[PDB]
């Protein structure tokens, strides 16, 4: 029936092997035995903090699963990056959702704190988090469409997966075009929006047929004159004309006077 | 979609901190 | 100010109890004088509750400072 | 995608929430 | 919201009783004349 | 504690009334 | 047949009943305020009663009619009539509506009222299988209006199974619905399914587990009275079996002070009891009105006799009252209590000496506590001393129990203490009731 | 097979370990060696019902059997911790698989001990809540446990002269140990009583009233307790109820209180 806890007991013990039985137990029925399981808490402390233990990584997956039941969040997301493997990466049950989602929030909040003081005084990141945030990453990528990894990626900066799943499988551009638009109307650091607007012209650049009025609303933007004008340099050297003239028209209409001067002086060299 | 939607539900509740913090300190106004 | 708080709660249960439903909105404008209701109300109440508030404030702080 | 909606659902609680309180204040202030 | 999880389950006294009507003792014109006659002596 | 007590009561009245009137606009919407 | 078209009549006003409710539901989905699936929770237990086999059959063939799973498994369940001549079509969604899939909180509501029909008719097995799928279904939408409907669900769920007489099959499940509840900040479904937790383990006598529980969970504050009464009750029971008395009676007798007016006659009669053993063993004899109420006088009467008997200090009396009702005490679950004051009877006499003499000699309150020896008398008051019963100091050397002098209160602070709480409590109120202020939208 | 030949040999040694526990003298380390190394086997086979399927019941009471001559061999160790230890394994046992395991008198033994055991580390809302699992049947009628019922009810009403006679009921010498553990338990208890209730006490009447048979003991509770011996030997405990706070107004307390009543005033909210 399993209306007792006496499994603490066992934990109590000298023998490693019978902690290691008591770990996996408690573990098996600690979905329900939170209430008592938590007053112990150190004992299945001490196991994690003994690097001796022959299963740390068991006794890190129960105090994360006892810490998310009693309700301490941040603890628990502690434990469970403790715990290796097994911890989170089974990525099947409500406890492993509750805890990457709660790893994710953490990670993303550590990513803007990172971003807003970059010049080598960035804290760490514990390669666990990183990790688990990869793998959510990938899995967001791989299972279904990529607008929540891109979604995921603005928020953590973390430009380099945000580049990657625009150039992915990607279904088609519109999600490319779909970034151009959030970035353009839906951003606040003039930085980070500098670098993705970055990494969307260059992605622009390598398409087969570039989408020069974008590339060159987005340098518009970044405030690139020499960019802009070698594109319409090289472009009157490819033999466009059209997509020139349609570039410049655009160009005149939004970019600034002294965008526009530069532009012309940059052609005129 | 899901983060637009997160976004935009955040700045929407930004205006209303800053509204209410407007009405707020109107309210004191008015009663001075 | 309390005895006429105890008046004025008197006033406010005669007229809260009648409560009369033959058009209460229009009830409510054909008795606006600055009455009972709420205007003689909280009014004094605010006015009692500043009054001993301060009092008992200034008292505490004359009670740790001097001495 | 459920981390997406347990954050809109928090976001829009909150906002709904507040919207009210706005206007509530909104009218203690027209009064 | 009737809470039926718990179960629901000669003196026809109009007039409220206290405890001390429960206890039982002697009429208390015995208790006085007992007293009366030990220190009437 | 009299003047907190008489507070209460005039918040709670004004709290009845407000929310009497909201249904009955709603009740008369439809 | 007369009676025949009374039940259609009757029928149709509880179809648009539930029409209004749906709408109400679908205007709050649409707001976002939890009011209007309150208000249809609320309406809910009338429903509840007054519902035959047509009035579900009418219900399911008006709303869903999709052909959906719902469709082939309750009806199964719940006969069908003939072709009634009285065919309205009840169909709240008519074309695009029909077509667009029923409401989450509309269709867990229709589910609801499907599975409060099977429990009324005692068809445990299939209100236990539509209760499974109406709560998975709803376990996987995670919309907050859906919450409050799904507390009402999950403890009509933990009802149907503890008709089942198994109310263990659950314990797992709902420790789990509390938990994600937990995480998703709701509120009233966490209350419901708390208090649904600790009636199994009161009911299977796990009391350690369910202290632990309620140590380490908390309790919302903004919950229902009703759930509010039950917790209270439930904690009431935990503290006095675990000999924290003082808090067992303060919480007893809020949870009964927060009872549904006259609406639980069982839950007043159950709390009576127990706060009566509760205070017997405090030392304090009870009020008589209880004892003297309607509908708890023939509940409650053991409960009277024991009374008397604590009070007159007989213990033979206690004994014979235990021989007659012991095994009603224990039924009650209460028996361990009643021994308990069989055993600690001797307080209320020395709570009572406590009142009336303040310098009594060691001799005469053992003369008066029909104790053996003095000696005896000197070591059960410094017990009492210590057992918040009395307030006394034995001075040992001339063996007198002098009583502590009464101190004017009013000169010292605790009238400052009681007036800043009463006055905190005032200003909360008065803060809540502005608060919400229900302004409607302009 | 593999399980079945496990099975076996730990019926084999555990027939080895009744034959050395029977023994007029059951060897304090030969027995608890037997006992820790049958404990690793069976925790080779099971400590919980786990699976459905059907566990073998001879292995259930092998288990149950097992964990009882430990606990009993515990007591005679005088290592509470090992007490506890193998209750807290062995409720789960008795109570959770009673629908299918025997209950032997051993049974009623080992929950007397265990009540016996609360009480003397003075946990008695502890002793309650464990007493309510046990039926009302055997509430008076096992001896076992209404045997330390019984001495709790006497501890309740100050009955303590009636416990120091009634300690002669013990049944069992592992009664005995805690029996003992008990009477020093209530001896601390009368010392405090004579500490609270009494404003003073003399020497001749409190080693009377603490149950000293020596002078020398109620010296050593005055050195391990250090209650202050008086000018004319009369211990003096004045020094613990005393009426502070009566004197000075709390002054800031209140300027704080009042405060909060002008903020909750004042805030707009």
């Amino acid at each position: 029936i399993t209306s007792a806890a006496g499994i603490i007991s066992l934990l109590d013990e000298d023998e490693p092997q019978l902690k290691e039985f008591a770990l996996h137990k408690l573990n098996a029925v600690v979905n329900d035995f939170w209430a008592e399981i938590s007053e112990s808490v150190d004992k299945i402390e001490v196991l994690y903090e003994d690097e001796g233990f022959r299963s740390r990584q068991f006794a890190a997956l129960v105090a994360s699963k006892v810490f998310y039941h009693l309700g301490a969040f941040e603890e628990s997301l502690n434990y469970a990056l403790g715990a290796g493997d097994l911890f989170n990466v089974n990525d099947n049950s409500e406890y492993v959702e509750t805890i990457i989602a709660k790893c994710i929030d953490h990670y993303t909040k550590q990513c803007v704190e990172n971003a807003d003081l970059p010049e080598g005084e960035k804290k760490p990141i514990d390669q666990r988090l990183e990790g688990i945030v990869n793998k959510m990453f990938q899995r967001c990528l791989d299972d279904h469409k990529y607008k929540q990894a891109i979604g995921i990626a603005l928020e953590t900066r973390r430009l380099d997966v945000f580049e990657k799943t625009i150039l992915e499988s990607n279904d088609v551009p519109g999600m490319l075009a779909y970034s151009l638009k959030l970035c353009m109307s839906l951003m606040q650091n003039k930085q980070f929006r500098n670098k993705v607007l970055r990494v969307l012209v260059k992605i622009y650049m390598n398409l087969e047929k570039p989408d020069f009025i974008n590339v060159c609303q987005c340098l518009i933007f970044l405030d690139d004159p020499q960019a802009v004008s070698d594109i319409l340099e090289k472009l009157v050297k490819e033999d466009n004309l059209l997509m020139a003239y349609q570039i410049c028209f655009d160009l005149y209409e939004s970019a600034s006077q002294q965008f526009l001067s530069s532009v012309i002086q940059n052609l005129r060299t | 979609d899901l983060y637009s939607r997160y976004k935009k539900l955040q700045q929407e509740l930004e205006f209303l901190e800053v509204q209410e913090e407007y009405i707020k300190d109107e309210q004191k106004n008015l009663k001075k | 100010v309390v005895k006429e708080m105890l008046e004025l709660a008197k006033n406010y249960n005669k007229a809260v109890e009648e409560e009369d439903k033959m058009t209460p909105e229009q009830l409510a404008i054909k008795n606006v004088g600055k009455q009972d209701p709420k205007r003689h109300l909280e009014e004094h109440v605010d006015v009692l509750m500043t009054s001993n508030i301060v009092q008992c404030l200034a008292a505490m702080l004359d009670t740790v400072v001097f001495k | 995608r459920q981390y997406y909606l347990s954050k809109i659902e928090e976001l829009q609680l909150i906002v709904n929430d507040k919207s009210q309180n706005l206007r509530r204040l909104q009218a203690q202030r027209n009064e | 919201d009737e809470f039926e999880e718990f179960p629901a389950e000669e003196d026809a006294h109009v007039w409220e009783d206290n405890w001390d009507d429960d206890n039982v003792e002697d009429d208390f014109s015995n208790q006085l004349r007992a007293e009366l006659e030990k220190h009437g002596y | 504690y009299l003047a907190s007590l008489i507070r209460s009561v005039v918040a709670l009245h004004n709290l009845i009334n407000n929310k009497i009137a909201n249904r009955d606009a709603e009740k008369k919407e439809g | 047949a007369a009676a025949e078209h009374s039940q259609r009549e009757l029928d149709t006003v509880t179809l648009e009943d539930i029409k209004e409710h749906v709408k109400q539901l679908e205007k709050a989905v649409s707001g976002k305020e939890p009011r209007f699936v309150l208000r249809a929770l609320r309406m809910l237990p009338s429903t509840s009663r007054r519902l035959n086999h047509y009035v579900l059959y009418k219900a399911v063939q008006g709303f869903f009619t999709s052909n959906n799973a719902t469709r082939d498994f309750l009806l199964p369940f719940l006969e069908e009539p003939m072709d009634t001549e009285a065919d309205l079509q009840f169909r709240p969604r008519t074309g695009k509506a029909a077509s667009t899939p029923l409401l989450p909180e509309v269709e867990a509501y229709l589910q609801l009222l499907v599975v409060i029909f099977m429990m009324n008719s005692k068809r445990y097995k299939e209100a236990q299988k539509i209760s499974d799928d109406l709560m998975q279904k709803i376990s996987t939408q995670n919309r907050r209006a859906l919450d409050l409907v799904a507390a009402k669900c999950y403890y009509y769920h933990a009802r149907v199974y503890e008709f089942l007489d198994k109310l263990d099959v659950v314990r797992s499940f709902l420790h789990a619905r509390l938990r994600t509840a937990t995480l998703r900040h709701d509120a009233d479904g966490q209350a419901t399914l708390l208090n649904l937790l600790l009636r199994n383990y009161l009911h299977y006598s796990l009391y350690d587990q369910a202290e632990k529980l309620v140590s380490k969970s908390v309790f919302p504050e903004q919950a229902n009275n009703n759930e509010w009464a039950r917790y209270l009750y439930y904690t009431g029971r935990i503290k006095a079996i675990q000999l924290e008395y003082s808090e067992a009676r303060r919480t007893m007798t809020n949870a009964l002070r927060k009872a549904p007016q006259h609406t639980a006659v069982g839950f007043k009669q159950t709390v009576h009891k127990l706060l009566i053993v509760v205070e017997l063993l405090l030392g304090e004899i009870p009020d008589r009105l209880q004892f003297r109420q309607p509908s708890l006088k023939r509940s409650l009467m053991p409960y009277f006799l024991l009374t008397q008997a604590v009070r007159t200090g007989n213990l033979a009396k206690f004994n014979q009252v235990l021989d007659q009702f012991g095994e009603k005490f224990q039924a009650d679950g209460t028996y361990t209590l009643i021994i308990r004051l069989r055993h600690n009877v001797i307080k209320t006499g020395v709570r009572m000496i406590s009142l009336s003499y303040s310098r009594i000699s060691l001799a005469d309150i053992a003369q008066k506590l029909q104790l053996d020896s003095p000696e005896d008398a000197e070591f059960i008051v410094a017990k009492a001393i210590r057992d918040g019963v009395i307030e006394a100091s034995i001075n040992h050397e001339k063996g007198y129990v002098q009583s502590k002098e009464m101190i004017d209160i009013y000169s010292t602070r605790e009238p400052q203490l009681a007036f800043h709480q009463r006055i905190s409590f005032c200003l909360d109120i008065h803060n809540m009731s502005v608060k919400a202020m229900r302004f409607p939208p302009k | 097979a593999t399980s079945g030949a496990v099975l076996q040999a730990a019926t084999g040694m555990y027939e080895q370990l009744k034959g050395e526990w029977n023994r007029k003298s059951p060897n304090l380390s030969k027995c608890g060696e037997e006992l820790g190394r049958l404990k690793l086997v069976l925790l080779e086979l099971n400590f919980l019902p786990t699976t459905g399927t059907k566990l073998t019941k001879q292995q259930l009471i092998l288990a149950r059997d097992i964990l009882e001559i430990g606990a009993q061999w515990s007591i005679l160790r005088k290592d509470i911790p090992s007490f506890e230890r193998y209750m807290a394994q062995l409720k789960c046992y008795y109570f959770d698989y009673k629908e299918q395991l025997p209950e032997s008198a051993y049974m009623h033994q080992l929950l007397g001990l265990n009540l016996l055991f609360l009480l003397s580390q003075n946990r008695v809302a502890e002793f309650h809540t464990e007493l309510e699992r046990l039926p009302a049947k055997d509430i008076q009628t096992n001896v076992y446990i209404k045997h330390p019922v019984s001495l709790e009810q006497y501890l309740m009403e100050g009955s303590y002269n009636k416990v120091f006679l009634a300690k002669g009921n013990i049944p069992a010498e592992s009664y005995t140990f805690f029996i003992d553990i008990l009477l020093d338990t209530i001896r601390d208890e009368i010392a405090g009583c004579i500490e609270k209730a009494y404003e003073k006490i003399l020497f001749t009447e409190a080693t009377r009233i603490l149950f000293f048979n020596t002078p020398k003991k109620m010296t050593d509770y005055a050195k391990k307790r250090g209650w202050v011996l008086g000018p004319n030997n009369y211990y003096s405990f004045a020094s613990q109820q005393q009426k502070p706070e009566d004197t000075t107004i709390p002054s800031t307390e209140l300027a704080k209180q009042v405060i909060e009543y002008a903020r909750q005033l004042e805030m707009i909210v």
